[PDB]
């Protein structure tokens, strides 16, 4: 069973977005009005699931092949890779990375998505992967397109990929969005502007990585994710 | 002072979180192995219980696109970290409320007692993380049991909430759904009766 | 009796901290949602008590000796002195200055403080003093230590001394907090961050004052306080 | 424009305010002379009255660490500023609500009428300044009496509050505590029935 | 036995404080007037003791408990941790770190200190620790207070902790002093001013480390130490 | 050029060095294991000798707060680095002069010969590091013996000191303390007869 | 920290200080009233004594252009601050060594005992300030008496000098010049026998 040997560096809630960010309209009715209650970390918060024996299908990380109904998805072929480290710069091995996204025209494969850009019959939009010993993960997918949504009357989400990362405990679990370098829609989105500090926005942006590209084939983006720093307990209960 | 690397900031799970994290609840085909709402197989040790609830926004309206993840000790107070669909009990699980299913459900066992870091026993609980569109960084909460009144009275976690009326929002009310023991646990994100949410 | 012959410069409510400053958690449920209603100054707001005849004990301003159970307090021996003036630079004589603080380890002498740093059997934590004809006050005490509190999960109040100043009227009365020059906890404390302008924060930082130090005995800090300016009425009711 | 020196900024009085300002209440030893809650001595002229109240936060919960300072005229309408523990009446006083005592009390005499700057009489009132943990800068309010309805209806201060229903939050209710004439003044910091607070 | 197989980078005698620094008065009669004579490194200078087998008591590194006469010391509870590396960045494992300091009021537990701040009956002022395999050490203690001394007429030593580090040889051994971030006494102390370059002063300033702090219990400071770099011999005697 | 990370700068050991490094000397209680002045146990091989000396400042006054660390080979010429209080010989030790004791003493055995890097033998020597209030960075010196005049005249270290009269400051004088063989090594920090100090 | 206005820096009194401060010793005409070396008129109360000395530089050579100012209590331990040439005793005086007169002289009385600020008695002394060309900021010193051995042993000022040999440089040696009691007090600015100099 899991043991209480770690402590995680407290989260900086002025760095992450606040709960109430009115320009993102849906946050108004879905943000708590009472202060969060702080509690010490116990074995309930410092352990979490290990997905090492989850049985992964061979194409679960490969979006160009895991849906497949006859051929290839239409759109810019890309590798999105990176590494997961903790705030002390220590690789986080064997952790679960899940991702989901729209198709090349910003349509998502979901019933409630009624945007008029057609579905791509060979694209599903979902992958999962386990980081390796060094904290590396990689996916192969098509770059998604931006799409409109009912927020302000002409709001458009920049092209993005959602990420969910487990880390070593439920204290480190995080869901975020990756964005693409240079997309001029980035500073105008109210969801990205829920982040008050511009240096925090920068961490959400995948940089073009021509070193990892496959020539005559696909480009590559690099996105490194930093989870809460983990340290051994010292001097507790005396 | 000493500055470490900053944590990647959070973003909302967005409206279609289900397509990436609740394949079935999104009505899409599933893969061979999915992380879902059935923590205990029928023959696992402990009191089996059914959990259910709705989630409300600040205007009293039902949140129908929420996604939830749970972490709990098994019936002897031990966190089983090795997730495997073969095991009779996993400590981790995921569920969701959808357009069709306004209510979420989990099938598990009543967790046993664990100690906090000073060795004081905590009342049986379930750790819940809530994500949804409109929620910029997920909400952590804990589900306690109305029939564990004595241990709830001494839980060093429930005691850190100043106001006695607010600790009641973390207490799940026992009921029966088909001759099976079930606890109801509604979550009010905002307003009258707001569920307590933690930071750690 | 007291007579209405002064007016006080209106308070700058953007210089002082606002009522709702959500990082300071307790302020969320303790701040008014309706606006303050403005009322002209009358004899009820422009007069106030005078404390010249209050019976001060001889060690009221000397915290190294005013509690004393058989010794001296353990901690950095300091003098905290300064002057109380108004916004015109006019000294405020014979006014009441009260203060209270934690001990050297950060424990405060009150039943509800359960912090594990011990109590010091020779230290009380309270002082009072009346300013002199030129507006000077002075107390001797030990430097308080910082303490943790239940706000965020790892919040720590910088070393501070609480001060309360009556001034010439209820319109001028003020409760504040002194901080110590150079303390690296000052910019991370949410209570100090309730003050939005960085220039107003500097006004609460007491400065090291080697000139007032007693050599081979105690250091000193200087802390000047500025109350609302006071002016005579002019052209009122014609 | 002309900028004078800025006022020192206000900071909250903190949870342990009782230690420097309400010694007995902090349960600590008192000095010889303390500024406390007995403005009137048994032989002071005017009508002797007991005031009491409770302080609520925006969730409807009691504030048990609040501190209040008061300033009022004597029975003839005069502000006695020279404070002295031997006087029969002092116009100033302090009191507090604690864990023990959720309610503050003040023993004084009903204030006589005073004029505003414009020569117009105000209804009889007690000036109150409220301080506590969570309050960044203290709140000013006025306690008026329900049995002075003719003077209240003409007070030039009470008539600066635009809405009539907000004027009532300032009007203390005559009742009896131990058979003795009393006025109850509950303060609501936030929310439904929020007490009017002033800036001057 | 020890064998001569390393060389150590020569000391920069302009980075370290000089011997004659007249504002520090006692150095006037205690500094050599003839030059240091340079000698090549041999087995006598490149080897040194190893302290792995020394018998450490269990609270040797824990000054909150190692003296203890019935309680806890009064003062700011802190952890002081860090790493010992060489000039190449190579960690120095299993090395000896000693430390000693004043109490919270600045009194030191030695017969000759006649300073009027009292002794703390639960505090000794001494600790030792061996670095770990990665070069980490750590001690828990209370923050010392500043004290006056007989140098100039109003000189006051900033709060400090004396450290002594053995390293792998007598060539590397060093005695120094830790200071605390933000202390306004640091730039006026003549002992600290014996170090002529302002950049070398910064290396002795421990920085506040909120990440290593135990919430609701003790703050932490980080203090990294850098010993002379060590290299293998190459091309010597041919 | 190439710049490595700079070495942490040295600071004086201070007047109270005895408290962290010479416990007994500070007159404080000792721990179980202390690094002190008895390098040799009564059964260690070689010639047993007592060393002693006094330390002078530049005015000719005794330094009564100095601390010394020594490093020497054993009787066969080998540096014993694994320090252990049970060993018969440890090559390292510490001692001190105090108000009480103006003189330091060290109980050891006369070191055998070791070679420099160039294979040339050095005369028998004891490596000394001197620390105190007033010394900003410690002084290195070597203690040699007056009764080893043939090896001293050929030591490649003693011959790097240009002037012959300066070589003598390093040569400890054989004498007898309580009838026991001893070498007196006085150090002069500054001034007439100043002891040679090295940099390496 | 708090910075005050900086003190005007000192400069040397220069070579001809005498023309501005020792009109006679410069051989220039004097004014009606001059501050000079005769502190006590012949009939003033106390033991009258003659003081004399030379002043030496670091090479053993006489300083012949020095200027000196003295401040001392009268025979009852009281500083007379009101300088007036009519008074029988002034606590202040000035003297000098010149090309003609290598030696300075003062005519006063043996001062009585004064207490330091903690009330401990100090041995009888005389405060001396020395100025001359080559001295950038004046040197403060104190003249004690060899025949006050007992009180000199307990003076809290003489005891702050660490080294017993250096306190002897502040002791003036009794002698007789023409049947009159005189104390000799030489001052060595630098080198062997350097007089102690203070800072306050
Ligand atoms: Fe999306
Ligand atoms: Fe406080
Ligand atoms: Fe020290
Ligand atoms: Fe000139």
């Amino acid at each position: 069973p899991a043991q209480d040997n770690s402590r995680f560096v407290i989260r900086d809630r002025n760095w992450h977005p606040k709960a109430l960010t009115p320009d993102y309209k849906t946050s108004i009715a879905r943000s708590p009005r009472q202060a969060l209650v702080s509690i010490p970390q116990s074995i309930s918060e410092t352990t979490g699931p290990n997905f090492s024996h989850l049985g992964f299908g061979a194409h679960d990380h490969d979006l160009l092949l895991n849906f497949n109904n006859g051929g290839l998805p239409i759109g810019e072929r890309i590798i999105v890779a990176g590494r997961v480290v903790d705030q002390y710069g220590k690789p986080v091995p064997n952790t679960l990375v899940e991702m989901w996204q729209a198709n090349a025209g910003g349509r998502e494969r979901h019933k409630n998505d009624r945007y008029l850009a057609p579905l791509d019959p060979n694209f599903g939009g979902v992958g999962r992967c386990l980081t390796d010993s060094d904290g590396y993960y990689s996916f192969r997918t098509i770059k998604p397109g931006p799409y409109p949504w009912r927020n302000g009357p002409n709001d458009w989400r920049p092209a993005h990929i959602h990420f969910g990362i487990s880390g070593p405990s439920i204290a480190t679990k995080l869901i975020t969005q990756l964005y693409f370098e240079g997309d001029p829609l980035i500073p105008m989105c109210p969801i990205v502007k829920s982040i008050a500090n511009p240096e925090a926005v920068q961490q959400l942006i995948a940089k073009l990585d021509m070193n990892n590209a496959n020539p005559m084939d696909c480009l590559a983006y690099r996105f490194d994710i930093v989870l809460r720093g983990q340290r051994k307990t010292h001097f507790e209960n005396c | 002072p000493i500055e470490l690397l900053p944590e990647t900031p959070s973003q909302t799970a967005g409206p279609y979180v289900h397509i990436g994290l609740a394949l079935e609840a999104a009505g899409n085909p599933t893969r061979d192995q999915e992380i879902w709402n059935r923590l205990a197989k029928p023959d696992a040790p402990g009191e089996h219980i059914l959990l259910l609830g709705q989630v409300y926004d600040g205007n009293g309206h039902l949140v129908r696109d929420s996604f939830l993840e749970v972490w709990q000790a098994d019936a002897n107070g031990e966190y089983q970290d090795a997730y495997n669909l073969e095991n009779a009990f996993n400590s981790f699980g995921r569920t969701a409320t959808t357009f069709d299913a306004g209510e979420w459900t989990l099938h598990t066992v009543k967790p046993g007692v664990v100690n906090n870091a000073a060795g004081v026993p905590m009342a049986p609980h379930i750790n819940i993380s809530l994500f949804a569109r409109g929620i910029n960084i997920h909400l952590h909460t804990r589900l306690y049991f109305d029939d564990e009144a004595q241990a709830n009275a001494k839980c060093p976690v429930l005691n850190l909430i100043e106001q006695p009326q607010r600790r009641e929002t973390l207490i799940a009310k026992r009921c029966e759904v088909d001759g099976k023991t079930a606890y109801r646990f509604d979550i009010r994100i905002q307003g009258e009766g707001e569920t307590v949410f933690f930071d750690f």
